[PDB]
């Protein structure tokens, strides 16, 4: 897995390291990264290795973590958890299985999973919208994408 | 409600109605809009035309096609449906001539069209939903100048003077304010065009309506371009 | 990493090194191909020879000349450029015979002129025999700039430490928008003269070029008259002198040059613009105001002042006028007068039917009409000038205080000999009263416009020689340091002679003059010492008023030219007014309104709004005029709306409603037909006309309730005076 | 085929390629930031309000003040006067959530003016009562009271006049003319359930009715009847409910109810009992084992097709009006309404628009004419036309038909 | 009702590249900024009754929610134990600022009225409050032309010209829908209207609404727009509203019929029964499809902005945008990428570029090239048989 690592150390690393380099390029810094693969193959590993080989707050928000019974709670966690990180900048925020916390929006009211929908929603405003992120890098890994939502 | 009583045209709803019947009668409305009058000296129709662009000729937004030498035929609703409608009328009117000899009165030939537009979906005719176009033949027949309106389920009925389409009810009032029985066909055409004007959206200019006569007299009359710039 | 093939060259570096000197230099020279290379950075050679660096530096030290020693030193300066190795080594390794740049980078291009700029600043005006050689190195950089499209960065050694004309002499042609713009801001944006070397420089690219309608409104900003005349003389196509002549009097063939000048069609040019979008209607107040939709002779001026406002310069009285009480003085007829504004056909009719009238306020009322319609448009048949030299010569208020500003308004920035004579002598003035000898001060300087007329100094010098201990601090005697700031502006440190001379007055007063005759002085380019210094005298804390008043109209007028300044200084001007004492808050206001005059910004709205409902009526005073200000000749929006509002709160308050309504009459001022915005010309000019309108509008708003709730009101005229149209 | 920067190279980067005036450069932005967040700090915090008043109107030496005071009532309301004991009445008192204490009457003039449930006052340690208080107004029951007047009226609601008629009878008529039903021998209904397509002029009969009438009017803010606190809602209910018998004649204008209860069946939904709940309390009101006076309740509602039947059944909501997506005359009159104060010609076909516009909600013919306004503007023409009408309409309604002929 | 906030914004310096003109300026930024710091600290460090006054106010105010006021001294208050006390009043209040529902001041131990705190707005919208000036202005917003000016008129123009309106009666549109993909400018163009409008711009975030204690919800919408009426004219930025907006249906659950009953005060406060100040509505969602027509009603919601994926002008200029601050390469045509018809987003144009730099670094380089622009498409992009059609 030289070449996954070497581009994973690319997004993550090079920026909180040397954010010199990109900016002097004059491109926009990379913010996240994503891991396909069948069950066996990395896509934990890596990032336990980068949380070893890391110089700055790694978390961890793996599994349904997010998904709580009480209505108004997973959204609040996920802002709680940015809160976190941005407090600890910087950061690299591990989620594990994000097909979990967060798939294809399908349609609700009757039956769709409308509160897991929306704790997704919620991570998606907090890793790109008004007031962005300074140096917050997240990790997403999942067995398979194709329900992966396209907005995240 | 009627989530299983309009999806089907052999279902009565709790009020004794045909939502398939109504929605066709709806779907006249999306039309463009037709005035056919009635006097003593013959029957005049004016119809608009929507033309989107050059390059559509004027010979296939056919709303005004002719029935016979003694009438003509003012469409609104789906073209399909139309050509269906106008082909069994004028099979008929040469049936019946072929067979009796005679001019089909107008009363018969919308009586024979409607009775084509009543098989919805009974099983021994073949459609399956209402013919969604309403007609208006006006036509001589020993009674005189006569115009018959269909609508689609069926019912055909006498009009000194109707409108449909689009601009049904926002012209029928207008039809009503000015019609009065001794006019004549000069009268018919131009307030059949006044109308018309109020109640199109371009500016009426002989290239964007239809007009048509059928008198006591010459035949039913599709009035030419110099005609039409005459009138306008 | 460290590639086979990389380490097998760092190897070869490492025998280079190690080890009969020419296929040294030969491939160590070559090996700068890294940095030859297109593309390409992080040159291997470099920082391969890192350890290195010490033992060749070293090497050096100990080399000779010879075979060795010519072409070493182009690799001990590329490794020093990326570390150590100054311009010594620099130079030594030029010496050494490699100047042309082309064996070598852009980067090395870059950093060699960055390395010839910290040695220039390194060094003094000593040793300047070093500066020839690099000044032929600048000579031979440069081209390849121009090849490069390096432009900004050959600018940047242009503009290094001083000014500099051979570049942009040879910088080509059809290619200058660049070294246009791009230095048309550097120069807005300059602190010292070095902006009139960059401004000279701009012109001679220019006319190098033969297209300088740009060099045109560059004249103005070089404060040099000959250079306008040199700029004037070669005009070798008559369609773009007509051009030029129209934009001089806005600021061969000799029948219509002069004509054009004088702007005797201007009137007929504005009329023309005002049938396109014809808006001529003899109004009535309330339809600027809205009354409807909620005598006394304080309404009656404040309909008199709006309605002039409007409808100035539309050639369309007595009747009317006739509603005096006490302070119904010669407003409505110089209103009259202003709404007849560069009419003189019809005024010398109207202005001599109501001259023949009754007592001073309708004879000093006429002068005034003459004067203000005389304003903008000048004639060898003299206009007024018989009636303004004959009438009015006694010592006297009201006749003369309305007659000098008349003259003023009919020929301010001309420095013309005759007006000068007129008034200088005139200007004795302990034989006439106080107010009279303050508008003779403000016509003289009107007048000088910045001339640094020697005469006229002095006059004002004598004048305020000329002491009262008890008159100078009273009021109304603040308009000799006035015309001493209008007749020195922007000429930089050339008013320490002055300022001396003017240390002799008593120390409760002359705080005013110093500061004022500063700000009239250096503003509009914007220097940050300066700026210092004005909110330095602010800030020390008296527990006078006036001084850090006028320090505070200084920060304005100097903040009149970066945009990023001015919003800065919206900025300090807001902590101000919050963290200021009641005289310092009554300042700001006017500071605001000269930052944006008619060029209402909804945040100085929202701010003077938030400040108007003051317990000072002065503060309340001041923000409501700033409204006005803000908002003239634009008819804005909402900014009437509420402005009514605020004259609802304040319904019974009778000198806040006047003066609200007058921020209304502002509000609809011309029509938009016409703008106080000083900068006409790219907003790129200080313009001397209007700029000293403002500044004795702003001066003498500085005080509300002594001189505006007073006996005198020409300060609204003088406003008018630099009304200027925007079509 | 790749490589990471490492050792000298990623030095090489950022000082090979760069401008000699660059590291000045970043160094005084992020100075210039440092400088922002240091007056940030040295300043960023206002007073406040506090609400501190201004002079000539305080106290001196109001230690009387702060010497007399602490009267800890409010939580007292006594609920069982104990038979009084003849002498000795021995009051009782329940200060809620606290306790019910046993008390009696210090310094009180008239030991009767107690009235068994007077909200009586009480003190800290021991709770003798001092002095009574008025009943009980909920801040909340109060603020609902609508007290400004709409500027609406009834010849703004156009293409309703069947759906006017039948809310102005019922709301008015009985009201203002009560001679009629009696004479005539018809108990006037209470109740009506205004529904229809979303977007028809239901708010707007409300706003208008409001406007218009001489009794209590009652907008029912939805979500101040769904609070924590389980019972809160039905008590809620209950004060609005004893409100408005206070009142002569009360009209109540439940609005948004689909929020306040819809079904009754729980499966996972017990947790959201407490709404049902308050919603049971509504139906008890509004009509049980208790006249309920001259009050007249005009629900509104988008969907009525989720509502719980003993809410909709015809003794508590009497003449369900449903409104009409207008038809060609009603949107001829919504369009001329809502054209009346525009700046249009003289000669514009509103009637065409009408026909233009087909099932168009009069929200979206105020839309139509709010767009030609627009288009006109934009266009930069101090009167807008047919023609901006028509692009409006383009614009709005519909957002090819070669078969429709 | 006070009155516009906004945000603080230092003034832009116009050049972008780098630039001893742009040095310049921003040296200017900073000298007037170190003038502005020297002012306060010389001032301010430079250079009796009422304080014994409010010495004698109790030191730890407490707070309580007034309730029935009664006589001229002698007011009800309340306590956050669901207690209430018949307190006292002292002569420090202004007075006539208490009225129910009015977060009071109380003494620790006299338990009187000694403030009103007209200050409380909860903590869960102060936080959303916007201050910061994100500098997003409409230059980085590659075409879209129609979308901003339609956006322009909702929200600017009914305050830099509130004339052209009253001028004919008309009145501005209240509320703007932009919907569309995922990745069109649906949010740079939130961010542009907070940069150029001098009025309080408003966060939102629809996940934000859905509060754990039942009934919290629809308390908190009202918050929200009492705060946005009161604070200013202003504008709410509701994005995502698609984690709310969902259509009502039947239900049987409870969170379900809870965020329903939060859509309901939404609703009411867009369009009630009283009326709506100067608050203009954004809302965000990458389908409108899914949402109720209560809200996309066009009373709430008078304007609607699609997003559609950027045509190849639009996609052109984009790349302008995204690649103007970069070292070029001659031999590089930003035309390879426009020609194809491949779905390409502005946020997929923006992380081309970004992938393109790092292609070059990764070479050792510092400037893009052709090569490098192929491949970080190629790595970049994610994801009708054939011959059914033709
Ligand atoms: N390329 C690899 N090199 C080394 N170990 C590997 C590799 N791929 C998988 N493994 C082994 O797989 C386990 C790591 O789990 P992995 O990272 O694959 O799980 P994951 O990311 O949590 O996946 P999933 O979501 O399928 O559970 C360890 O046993 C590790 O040794
Ligand atoms: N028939 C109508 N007559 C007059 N105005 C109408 C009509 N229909 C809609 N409107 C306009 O729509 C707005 C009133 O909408 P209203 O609040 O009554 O809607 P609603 O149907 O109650 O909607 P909601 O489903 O949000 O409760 C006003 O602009 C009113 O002008
Ligand atoms: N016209 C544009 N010009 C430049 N960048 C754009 C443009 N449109 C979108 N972007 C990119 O959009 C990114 C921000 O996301 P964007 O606003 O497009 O998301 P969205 O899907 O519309 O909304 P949301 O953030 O609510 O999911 C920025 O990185 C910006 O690069
Ligand atoms: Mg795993
Ligand atoms: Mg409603
Ligand atoms: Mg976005």
């Amino acid at each position: 897995l030289d070449k996954q690592i070497k581009e994973i150390k690319e997004v993550i690393e090079l920026p909180v390291k040397h954010p010199e380099l990109f900016e002097a390029l004059g491109i926009a810094q990379p913010k996240g990264v994503l891991l396909y693969g069948p069950p066996g193959t990395g896509k934990t590993l890596l990032a336990r290795a980068v949380a070893h080989h890391t110089d700055c707050t790694f978390i961890r928000v793996s599994g349904s973590e997010l998904v709580q019974k009480f209505i108004g709670e997973g959204a609040r966690m996920v802002r709680e958890l940015f809160v976190m990180a941005r407090e600890h900048a910087p950061s690299i925020i591990f989620m594990d299985e994000i097909d979990s916390i967060g798939s294809s929006r399908l349609e609700g009211g009757s039956g769709g999973d409308s509160e897991v929908q929306r704790t997704m929603l919620e991570l998606l405003n907090q890793l790109d919208g008004f007031e962005a992120t300074k140096n917050i890098k997240v990790i997403m890994a999942t067995n398979r994408i194709d329900i992966l939502d396209s907005a995240l | 409600t009627r989530s299983e009583y309009d999806r089907g045209v052999n279902t009565f709803s709790p009020e004794g109605r045909l939502f398939q019947v109504e929605y066709a009668i709806e779907a006249i409305k999306l039309g463009s809009t037709a005035i056919g009058i009635q006097t003593s000296e013959g029957v005049c129709l004016a119809v608009e035309k929507r033309i989107t662009s050059p390059l559509m000729e004027p010979s296939s937004i056919e709303k005004i096609v002719e029935i016979d030498a003694h009438i003509g035929c003012a469409m609104s609703g789906l073209i399909a449906d139309a050509k269906t409608l106008i082909d069994k009328a004028r099979v008929e009117t040469q049936n019946h001539w072929f067979t009796y000899n005679e001019t089909m009165t107008v009363e018969s030939v919308t009586q024979a069209v409607s009775n084509l537009a009543l098989q919805f979906g009974e099983e021994d005719a073949a459609m399956s939903r209402p013919f969604g176009v309403a007609l208006l033949f006006g036509g001589v027949d020993e009674k005189g100048p006569q115009l018959f309106h269909m609508d689609p389920s069926g019912t055909f009925v006498q009009c000194d003077a109707r409108a449909i389409g689009s601009a049904s009810e926002g012209a029928q009032s207008s039809l009503q304010e000015v019609y009065h029985k001794s006019m004549t066909l000069k009268e018919a055409i131009k307030s059949s065009l006044i109308i018309l004007k109020q109640v199109m959206e371009e500016k009426l200019n002989a290239t964007n309506i239809e007009l048509a006569t059928v008198q006591p007299g010459q035949n039913f009359h599709m009035f030419t371009k110099e005609e039409l710039e005459e009138v306008i | 990493e460290l590639s086979e093939e990389d380490k097998q060259l760092q190897d070869e570096l490492e025998m280079l090194v190690e080890r009969l000197y020419r296929p040294a230099l030969e491939e160590l020279r070559r090996q700068i191909r890294s940095s030859t290379t297109s593309m390409t950075s992080v040159p291997k050679p470099l920082k391969f020879l890192r350890p290195h660096y010490g033992k060749l530096k070293e090497i050096y030290e100990n080399m000779a000349p010879g075979e060795n020693k010519r072409f070493a030193a182009d690799i001990i300066s590329v490794l020093a450029m990326t570390m150590s190795g100054e311009r010594e080594c620099l130079k030594y390794r030029l010496v050494g015979s490699q100047e042309e740049l082309a064996s070598w980078g852009h980067e090395y291009v870059r950093h060699l002129a960055g390395e010839v700029a910290k040695e220039w600043q390194e060094l003094d005006d000593a040793e300047k025999v070093q500066r020839e050689p690099l000044l032929t190195l600048v000579k031979e950089i440069v081209p390849y700039n121009m090849a490069h499209n390096a432009e900004h960065e050959a600018c940047d050694l242009l503009m290094e430490i001083e000014q500099v004309d051979m570049l942009e002499k040879d910088i080509d042609e059809n290619a200058y928008a660049k070294v246009c713009l791009y230095l048309t801001s550097c120069v807005n944006y300059v602190p010292e003269p070095e902006n009139s070397a960059l401004l000279r420089c701009a012109l001679g690219v220019f006319r190098k070029f033969s297209r300088f309608p740009e060099a045109l409104r560059l004249a103005l900003m070089l404060n040099d008259m000959e250079l306008v005349e040199d700029i004037f003389t070669s005009c070798k196509d008559v369609v773009v002198q007509k051009q030029m002549a129209f934009m001089l009097g806005r600021h061969e063939e000799y029948e219509d040059l002069t004509e054009i000048m004088s702007n005797v069609q201007l009137n007929s040019n504005f009329l023309a613009l005002a049938r396109e979008l014809d808006i001529m209607e003899p109004k009535v107040p309330d339809d600027i105001y809205k009354t409807h939709l909620e005598d006394s002779a304080r309404m009656n001026l404040a309909s008199s002042f709006v309605n002039g406002f409007v409808n100035a310069a539309f050639g369309q009285g007595n009747k009317w006028l006739y509603k005096n009480k006490d302070h119904g003085m010669l407003s409505a007829a110089a209103s009259l007068g202003m709404i007849l504004l560069w009419d003189v056909d019809g005024g010398l009719t109207q202005i001599d039917k109501y001259l023949y009238s009754s007592e001073d306020y309708i004879k000093s009322g006429a002068l005034l009409a003459c004067g203000i319609v005389n304003s903008g448009v000048r004639n060898e048949c003299d206009p007024a000038l018989a009636l303004l030299s004959d009438y009015v010569l006694h010592n006297s208020n009201t006749m003369r205080l309305g007659s000098i500003f008349g003259l003023g308004l009919a020929y301010a920035g001309s420095n013309r000999e005759d007006v000068l004579t007129l008034l200088l002598p005139v200007m004795g003035d302990s034989k006439s009263s106080m107010e009279v000898a303050g508008v003779t001060a403000l016509a003289c300087g009107m007048i000088a416009v910045g001339s640094c007329n020697g005469d006229v100094t002095s006059t004002i010098l004598q004048t305020i020689m000329e002491k009262s201990e008890t008159e100078l601090k009273d009021t109304y005697a603040r308009w000799l340091p006035l015309g001493l700031g209008l007749n020195h502006l922007g000429k930089g440190e050339a008013i320490e002679a002055i300022l001396a001379a003017l240390e002799v007055v008593s120390e409760p007063f002359r705080s005013f003059a110093n500061t004022l005759v500063d700000v009239c002085a250096y503003a509009g380019s914007g220097n940050v010492l300066k700026v210092q210094q004005l909110l330095h005298i602010c800030s020390e804390h008296f527990d006078m008023g006036a001084h850090q008043g006028v320090a505070v109209l200084g920060i304005a007028l100097i903040a009149m030219g970066e945009e990023i300044g001015a919003e800065m200084a919206l900025r300090t001007f807001g902590h101000l007014l919050r963290y200021g004492e009641p005289t310092l808050r009554r300042a700001v206001p006017l500071a605001l309104a000269l930052i944006s005059v008619s060029n209402p910004r909804l945040n100085i709205l929202d701010t003077l709004s938030k400040f108007s409902h003051d317990a000072d009526p002065e503060v309340s005073y001041n923000s409501i005029f700033a409204m006005g200000m803000v908002g003239s000749g634009t008819n804005n929006a909402r900014l009437a709306a509420m402005l009514r509002q605020l004259a609802q709160y304040h319904a019974k308050d009778p000198n806040n409603l006047f003066m609200v309504r007058l921020a209304q009459g502002l509000t609809h001022l011309g029509k938009g037909t016409l703008t106080l915005c000083p900068y006409h010309s790219d907003r790129q000019l200080m313009s001397q006309v209007a700029v000293a309108g403002l500044l004795t509008v702003l001066v003498s708003f500085l005080d509300v309730r002594n001189i505006i709730l007073g006996k005198s009101h020409y300060v609204l005229y003088g406003l008018v005076a630099a009304m200027q149209p925007r079509m | 085929p790749i490589r990471a920067l490492d050792e000298g190279d990623i030095a090489l980067l950022k000082t090979y390629g760069q401008s000699t005036y660059s590291r000045q450069i970043k160094q005084v932005e992020d100075d210039i930031q440092q400088l922002l967040k240091k007056i940030n700090e040295l300043t960023g915090i206002k007073e406040s309000d506090t609400g501190l008043a201004p002079p000539a109107l305080w106290d001196l030496a109001a230690d009387k003040q702060t010497l007399q005071s602490e009267q800890p009532l409010q939580v007292a309301r006594c609920t069982k006067i104990i038979n009084a004991d003849s002498e000795d009445p021995k009051y009782i008192i329940n200060v809620k959530q606290f306790a019910k204490f046993v008390v009696d009457l210090s310094d009180q003039v008239a030991p009767t003016d107690i009235e068994e449930g007077m909200r009586v006052g009480v003190d800290r340690n021991k709770y003798q009562i001092h002095i009574p208080l008025p009943p009980k107004i909920d801040p909340t029951v109060t603020m609902m009271q609508v007290e400004e007047k709409p500027d609406v009226t009834y010849s703004d609601v156009g293409g309703c006049k069947e759906q006017i008629e039948k809310l102005r009878e019922v709301v008015e008529t009985p009201l203002l003319h009560p001679e009629r039903f009696v004479n005539l021998g018809i108990e006037p209904p209470k109740g009506v359930l205004l529904f229809g397509p979303p977007g028809t002029g239901k708010t707007l009969c409300a706003r208008a009715v409001a406007n218009r009438t001489d009794a209590c009017f009652i907008r029912v803010i939805g979500s101040e009847l769904v609070q924590k606190y389980v019972g809160e809602g039905a008590r809620m209910v209950r004060e609005l409910f004893e409100m408005a018998r206070t009142k002569k004649a009360c009209l109540i204008f439940f609005d948004e109810i689909d929020a306040i209860g819809g079904a009754r069946f729980d499966d996972g939904a017990g947790g959201d009992n407490e709404v049902q709940r308050t919603m049971l309390e509504l139906i008890n009101q509004l009509d049980g084992f208790d006249p309920r006076g001259n009050i007249k309740v005009l629900m509104a509602t988008n969907r009525p097709d989720t509502l719980d039947p003993a809410l909709m059944r015809p003794g508590r909501l009497d003449r369900k009006i449903e409104f009409s997506l207008p038809d060609l005359e009603g949107r001829t009159h919504i369009f001329k309404i809502h054209a009346r104060s525009m700046s249009v010609e003289r000669d514009i076909r509103f009637e065409l628009l009408a026909r233009l516009c087909p099932n168009s909600t009069g929200a979206e013919i105020r839309s139509v004419c709010t767009e030609a306004g627009m288009f006109a503007i934009r266009a930069r023409r101090k009167i807008a036309t047919e023609k901006d009408f028509l692009e409006a309409v383009n614009k709005v309604i519909k957002s090819r038909y070669m078969t429709y002929n | 009702t006070k009155g516009p906030d906004a945000a603080s914004k230092l003034p832009l310096v116009t050049p972008h590249t780098q630039c001893r003109l742009k040095l310049l300026k921003l040296e200017r930024i900073k000298d007037y900024l170190l003038m502005e710091e020297e002012f306060i600290r010389n001032q301010e460090q430079m250079k009796e009754e009422r304080s014994k006054v409010d010495d004698l106010r109790g030191t730890p105010m407490s707070v309580g929610t007034l309730e029935e006021i009664i006589d001229d001294n002698h007011a009800i208050v309340s306590t956050s134990v669901g207690s209430e006390h018949y307190v006292s009043i002292l002569s420090f209040v202004d007075k006539d600022l208490l009225e129910p529902g009015c977060s009071v001041l109380l003494n620790h131990k006299v338990h009187a009225v000694i403030g009103v705190l007209m200050d409380d707005t909860d903590p869960l919208v102060t936080v959303m409050k916007v201050e910061k000036a994100p500098q997003e202005t409409y230059a980085d917003i590659g075409g879209l032309d129609n979308q901003i000016q339609e956006i322009k008129e909702s929200v600017e123009l009914p305050l830099t010209h509130p004339e052209y309106y009253e001028e004919m009666g008309i009145k501005p549109p209240k509320g703007v829908i932009l919907y569309g993909p995922p990745g069109t400018g649906k949010t740079l163009l939130a961010k542009a209207v907070a940069n150029q409008t001098s009025a309080t711009f408003l966060r939102v975030v629809g996940s934000e609404l859905i509060q754990k204690y039942l009934g919290d919800g629809p308390k908190l919408v009202r918050e929200l727009f009492r705060v946005a009426e009161e604070h200013a004219p202003s504008i709410v930025f509701i994005d995502e509203i698609d984690a709310i907006g969902t259509k009502r249906y039947d239900s049987n659950s409870g969170g379900e019929r809870e965020i329903q009953r939060t859509m309901l005060e939404l609703l009411n406060q867009l369009d009630g029964f009283d009326s709506r100040g100067d608050v203009k509505v954004i809302m965000a969602t990458n389908r409108i499809e899914t949402l109720d027509p209560a809200l996309i009603r066009p009373g709430r919601i008078d304007r609607k902005i699609e997003f559609p994926l950027p045509d190849e002008k639009t996609k052109k200029r984009i790349f302008q945008i995204h690649t103007s601050r970069m070292t070029l390469a001659d031999d590089v045509t930003l035309d390879d990428l426009i020609m194809a018809k491949d779905d390409l987003s502005g946020a997929d144009i923006k992380a081309i570029c970004t992938e393109a730099g790092l292609m070059a670094l990764r070479e050792r380089r510092m400037k893009v090239t052709n090569e490098d622009f192929k491949k970080s498409k190629e790595n970049v992009l994610y994801k009708t048989p054939e011959g059914l059609y033709l």
